[PDB]
């Protein structure tokens, strides 16, 4: 398709650039959780890093693979710096919420017709 | 506290002192305005243009029930528009009362505001009055004025108006030449450039700064052009030269509702067609046609035909739009409102850098910037 | 046209320079006003005492709602559902079915007293002339369950006072 | 199940009910064909309709009125 | 009295507006029952719906699009600029 | 100028959350409301998705 | 005059020559782009139309009229700037033909 | 109600005691007037 | 028909055609489409190549000067297949009047920031990142305003229900302010107004 892409161009550079800002991200998550006084174990901070980088995986296309980063760009600046109270960061563990049967028999006693 | 009725969070790196830097963050008061202004129909979506700002209130729907007329192709009666002077020229006293004070209540001041908001007040009851409410009140429409006002408010205007030009005089000696705050505010915030401009600001942070336009008198809008007023104006581009046009334009008003008083005619209110005017309850009540277009007016709309338009006016602190596509049916499609504080603080970071903190709590104060407007 | 303000020199002379200099070292400018236009305390006060003294108000003001009746009474609501469609918060909502005479009326009318927004939208699209907004500012209750209105919350609220309301349509509906 | 909600409060509920307060109406007659129902009193009330009472004995209350009616 | 020119001494004098209204030269009520006239082609006989006619009007009309001595005409004429108004205007 | 030239059949991804494959869509002409004659309420194709249950609050 | 008027500028110095010194400087730099696009033929037209009423007449209150600017003073900056786009036209070409039709019904409103 | 020789504060009301169900006088609200008076007391006539 | 109808006016109408008629003359390589409004007042449909070029041409002459930027906006519409839609709106101080510039877009495609040309498309470019989701390439800053720290959807565009995903409660469990998914407590009702019989004939659609 004609369009100029945004900054990658097949699939390299691009994914060159997923690895890259992945250590910014990796190199910090810690440093927060002692700044915002959040109790976790680090390691967790670890993991859920590399539970989103894996998620979107079967991308096949650039513009999207540079739209993605563009979301992903930006977060190191609200997140390095403070622009959240604790509050928009728990958000990404879901602490209070009851869990989903998502097998079968365990649903068709609770909900009718997922 | 210095949130002007407002809240915003402000984020600044100053260099020891000197500000240097600064970078609000607006979005506390969006609420989800133009993406439910396409599922309600014509009349059904008034209020919330009424309700976007607090303070003035027949001057917004002034300037969406004139962004409806046009598609329309259809005027009000002659009785119609020497309302829509006569209210709409008198919340300017609203807006210049309270960005005279609820601005210098920052500067510490007190009575200025338990002075003024006695009276105030006495302007409130008009709204009661003439309609139902307390301060929102839907009264304009896309027909002109909704239903006509009591037997009274000629002899309660005129004996109010009369006794006013003295309470903006106990706000003035109370304030210009006394020199605490002379020396709170001059030479301070000054943008005279071409980029006052550039950044395509409104009236007053203009019309206070020299470079001379004014959308009353450049452009009609419903008989406004047969009366006579002077559009004051100011030396340098400080702040204090714009606060000296929010005193000589509340005495400019008072002009205009002492002479939007001897004129007005006898004729009906609503727009006469009745396709576009609900009939009274007389006529729904008794003959067949009045239901029919009683009943079809309130559940579908008008039907008000395709094409775009755009369309402004002079609110109390700077112009107003509408930029109104409509797709040529009853509801609308993006109906899109421009209010100041897209322009007015999109010039804070750039008009204060080199001044200290405790400016820049009375930098705001001179644009007036009221938000939920910036729902925008 | 135009105007120009805070366009003007100073004299220079002698004569003036002192003005000026007997005012900057003097301070007999600053003492001028918040010398003198304070006080002026010597007015009366403005105040509405209020627990007893109220304020003006106009026949066509807004407030708690009603349902009145004729004379002998038919609930004058005959549900042909309006007042509910023309609602911008939408706050209405109207269960009719047929009355055993056979004349129609009402089940559940409810009018959230959050929600409604005081149009006055649906005071002025009821043809035979029934729902109607009172006068009276009697409000407050301490919990969120209640404000909810049923009905047979409504028709009292609004036969507690038909003297206050009935005798102000007639003021008003000769101007609509 | 449903009921344990007002326990203690009481209530609310109509005293009077207009399911039949009608039929004690002294349901008038004309000597005429075709009559109009304005109800009420003048402009307050249901819209104008007239209704024919031809039957034997019947009426017709117009629906919007309620108010027994017939010669 | 001594406390009546005591107000008068300061802020010129006023005595005639004054910030309560609260004495008389207010309006009483709404004693008169009105009415409103209705003008604007509401007889009969002659006015005639299609001749009023309020809607009901074209598309806007098109300019040359895909598928000579110009002066560099303006969209319109310049502004001539403003008076200095005379009122006291300095 | 970087015309750059390729095929890549278009999707979009990531936007919404489990509502893309869990659904189906439907493109259909209206049918005309039968009580009334109007032909006007035709003639445009829409499109309408399936529907989950509404319970009782 | 002492007052440049809309304020931000400032009144230096020479009338009668500063402009003709522009537009004889827009004159012939706008000859360099080829002569097929009316761009020169629109471009010049009004310059030169224009430099007929700059000789000659005073005062320089007199030059105002006829020409119709701001203030003097302004219209300079009205005659800057034209060249700054001029001295770029040449870089991106308006006068070639028309690429990239849109997909052949787009613009048709009521959907 | 005063000789009309104020507006606002011209018109005015005293309660006495225990109307209906109620405590006795330091508890005064505002919402005990008869509705007839709202007609009156709010100088809506 | 005149009482009650808005009267017209031509003059208007005749300069708005011709000022315009000719700049589809010089800048041909850009402007596709230009037509005038019946209420004088003119659409310039541009490809998405000029938009800064164009603006500057309009930026300054002295037969069009177009200084002021009023109001930038988008519309979104399905079935264009080109979804989004840009409008800039601009007055020229001198010449009393408005223009404004259509240029379409699609979500992928880039389109290249005005902020050079003026500074007042500063804000109102930040802006539609977050509602819409078009991105302007080379922008001084690129950022989140308008809406809270969590709306990964951009609402304004026609796929959003009404109601956001996950509405917001407060529990005491532990210390924080947590997000549930919507629940609510009336269906939102969806009333159904649009009527049949085709009122306007003058927009009649094509035959088919
Ligand atoms: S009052 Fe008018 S609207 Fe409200 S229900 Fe009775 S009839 Fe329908
Ligand atoms: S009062 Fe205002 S809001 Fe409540 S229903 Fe009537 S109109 Fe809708």
């Amino acid at each position: 398709t004609s369009v100029k892409p945004i900054f990658s161009r097949d699939m390299n550079e691009a994914k060159r650039r997923v690895r890259e800002l992945y250590r910014a991200w990796y190199r910090e998550v810690p440093n927060t959780v002692h700044l915002f006084q959040l109790d976790i174990s680090v390691k967790q901070g670890r993991d859920k890093v590399r539970e989103m980088f894996k998620k979107n995986a079967h991308i096949t296309d650039p513009r999207v693979v540079d739209l993605l980063v563009i979301k992903g760009k930006m977060e190191l600046e609200e997140t390095i710096k403070v622009w959240k109270q604790r509050t928009h960061v728990m958000r990404f563990f879901h602490e209070t919420e009851a869990p989903r049967p998502k097998d079968f028999l365990s649903k068709f006693y609770v909900g009718h017709d997922p | 506290h210095p949130a002007a009725h407002g809240v915003l969070r402000l984020v600044m790196e100053l260099s020891g002192e000197m500000v240097r830097k600064c970078d609000p963050h607006i979005g506390l008061l969006h609420r989800g305005t133009e993406k439910l202004i396409e599922y309600k129909t014509y009349l059904q979506a008034l209020p919330y243009f009424d309700r976007l700002d607090y303070v003035s209130m027949m001057c917004n729907e002034q300037a969406y029930s004139l962004a409806v007329e046009k598609l329309l192709n259809i005027q009000p009666p002659p009785r119609a528009q020497w309302i829509r002077v006569l209210f709409g020229e008198i919340t300017r006293l609203l807006n210049h009362i309270m960005a005279v004070t609820t601005h210098a209540l920052d500067i510490g001041a007190m009575t200025p505001f338990f002075w003024m908001f006695e009276e105030r007040e006495k302007m409130f009851e008009f709204y009661e009055r003439v309609s139902g409410a307390r301060m929102h009140a839907a009264y304009v429409r896309p027909g002109g004025v909704h239903q006509d006002l009591p037997l009274g408010l000629m002899d309660d205007i005129y004996e109010f108006s009369k006794n006013f030009s003295l309470r903006i005089d106990e706000l003035e000696e109370m304030l210009t030449n006394n020199r605490i705050w002379r020396n709170r505010t001059v030479d301070i915030g000054i943008v005279t450039a071409e980029d006052a401009l550039n950044y395509g600001f409104s009236g007053v942070m203009l019309r206070g700064s020299g470079i001379q336009w004014d959308l009353r008198k450049t452009q009609p809008y419903d008989v406004y052009d047969q009366v006579e007023f002077d559009v004051p104006i100011g030396s340098r581009g400080d702040c204090y030269d714009r606060y000296l046009c929010r005193v000589e334009e509340m005495r400019q008003s008072i002009r205009i509702i002492s002479q939007c008083l001897n004129k007005m005619p006898p004729g009906e209110i609503k727009v006469d067609d009745a396709k576009v005017s609900p009939p009274k309850r007389a006529e729904m009540k008794t003959s067949m046609e009045s239901l029919i277009h009683h009943f079809k007016l309130y559940t579908e709309g008008y039907q008000v035909p395709p094409g775009a338009t755009y369309t402004a006016i002079e609110a109390p602190k700077g112009e107003f739009g509408v930029y109104l596509v409509s797709d040529g049916s009853s509801r609308p499609y993006r109906c899109k409102i421009k209010a100041p504080g897209f322009a007015h603080l999109a010039g804070l970071d750039k008009m204060s850098k080199g001044h200290m903190l405790a400016d820049v709590v009375a930098i705001i104060g001179t644009q007036d910037i009221v938000f939920g407007e910036v729902d925008r | 046209t135009y105007k120009y303000v805070n366009l003007r020199e100073p004299s220079m002379d002698m004569k003036s320079v002192t003005d000026r200099a007997a005012q900057t070292l003097l301070w007999t400018e600053l003492i001028r006003g918040l010398g003198m236009t304070l006080s002026y305390l010597f007015r009366e006060p403005a105040t509405i005492n209020y627990p007893f003294e109220k304020g003006p108000l106009s026949p066509r003001f807004r407030g708690e709602h009603a349902l009145r009746r004729y004379p002998s009474g038919e609930e004058r609501c005959i549900a042909c559902k309006l007042c509910e469609a023309v609602c911008p918060a939408q706050a209405i909502t109207i269960e009719a079915e047929p009355r055993a005479d056979g004349s129609r009326r009402t089940t559940r009318y409810d009018i959230d007293m959050t929600k409604c927004i005081y149009c006055g939208f649906c005071q002025e699209a009821c043809p035979v002339d029934a729902i109607v907004e009172g006068p009276n500012f009697e409000f407050s209750t301490e919990t969120h369950e209640e404000l909810l209105y049923n009905k047979e919350k409504l028709l009292n609220n609004g036969d507690k006072w038909e003297a206050e309301i009935a005798a102000n349509i007639q003021a008003d509906y000769l101007y609509r | 199940y449903r009921k344990v909600r007002f326990v203690g409060r009481q209530k609310e509920v109509n005293e009077n009910f207009a399911i039949d307060l009608i039929a004690e109406q002294p349901v008038s007659q004309v000597g005429s064909r075709v009559i109009s129902c304005d109800g009420g009193g003048g402009a307050l009330g249901h819209p104008r309709v007239y209704i024919n009472l031809d039957k034997e004995t019947k009426t017709g209350t117009c629906g919007y009125c309620g108010l027994q009616f017939r010669q | 009295r001594f406390i009546q020119w005591l107000r008068n001494w300061a802020s010129g004098r006023d005595l005639q507006a004054k910030l309560q209204l609260r004495y008389q030269e207010i309006s009483k009520r709404t004693q008169p029952p009105p009415k409103l006239p209705v003008g604007p082609s509401h007889k009969l006989s002659n006015n005639y719906y299609c001749t009023r006619d309020g809607r009901r009007e074209a598309m806007p009309p098109s300019i040359v699009m895909s598928s000579s001595e110009k002066k560099a005409v303006s969209p319109a004429p310049p502004i001539k600029r403003w008076e200095l108004s005379q009122d006291e205007p300095y | 100028i970087t015309v750059d030239e390729k095929l890549d059949i278009t999707t979009i991804t990531g936007v919404p959350e489990e509502h893309i494959k869990t659904r189906k869509a439907r493109i259909f002409v209206p049918a005309r409301n039968n009580m009334q004659s109007g032909v006007n309420n035709t003639k445009k194709w829409k499109m309408e998705f399936d529907t989950r249950e509404r319970w009782e609050n | 005059k002492k007052t440049t008027g809309l304020v931000g500028l400032a009144v230096c110095e020479t009338p009668h020559e500063r402009l003709k010194i522009l537009y004889t400087k827009i004159l012939d730099v706008l000859g360099h782009i080829p002569k097929n696009a009316a761009y020169r033929k629109y471009t010049e037209q009004i310059t030169n139309e224009k430099l007929s009423m700059v000789k000659a007449e005073p005062d320089v209150k007199k030059l105002e009229e006829r020409l119709q600017g701001g203030q003097i003073e302004e219209v300079i900056l009205q005659a800057e700037n034209e060249l700054s786009l001029a001295r770029k036209m040449i870089q991106w070409k308006p006068w070639e033909p028309l690429v990239e039709e849109p997909p052949a019904s787009q613009w048709k409103w009521p959907i | 109600e005063d000789n009309k020789q104020f507006f606002g504060r011209h018109r005015w009301v005293i309660y006495t005691t225990e109307m209906n169900g109620k405590n006795t006088f330091w508890d005064v609200d505002g919402s005990m007037v008869p509705p007839e008076w709202h007609r009156w007391l709010h100088c809506m006539t | 028909t005149r009482p009650t109808v808005r009267p017209r006016n031509d003059v208007a109408h005749k300069q708005l055609s011709a000022f315009g008629e000719y700049v589809a003359e010089i800048l041909p390589k850009y402007v596709q489409q230009v037509q005038v409004s019946c209420f004088n007042e003119l659409e310039i449909c541009i490809h998405p190549d000029g938009v800064i070029p164009v603006l500057t041409f309009l930026r300054d002459h002295s037969n069009a000067q177009f200084k002021s930027l009023a109001d930038l906006t988008a519309v979104d519409i399905p079935t264009r297949q080109n979804r989004f839609e840009i409008v800039y709106n601009l007055l020229s101080l001198r010449f009393n009047s408005r223009i404004r510039v259509k240029t379409y877009t699609d979500e992928l495609t880039p389109i290249e920031s005005s902020v050079p040309v003026y500074k007042a498309a500063n804000w109102y470019e930040r802006e539609i990142w977050d509602m819409f989701g078009v991105f302007f390439a080379n922008h001084p800053d690129l950022r989140r305003i308008l809406t809270d720290y969590g709306f990964e959807g951009h609402p304004f565009r026609k796929d959003f229900p009404l109601s956001g995903y996950v509405e917001l409660r407060y529990d005491d469990e532990v210390k924080r302010v947590v997000a549930e998914p919507v629940e609510l407590a009336q269906e939102f009702r969806k009333f159904d107004l649009n009527s049949p019989w085709e009122a306007f004939p003058a927009y009649r659609q094509p035959p088919e």
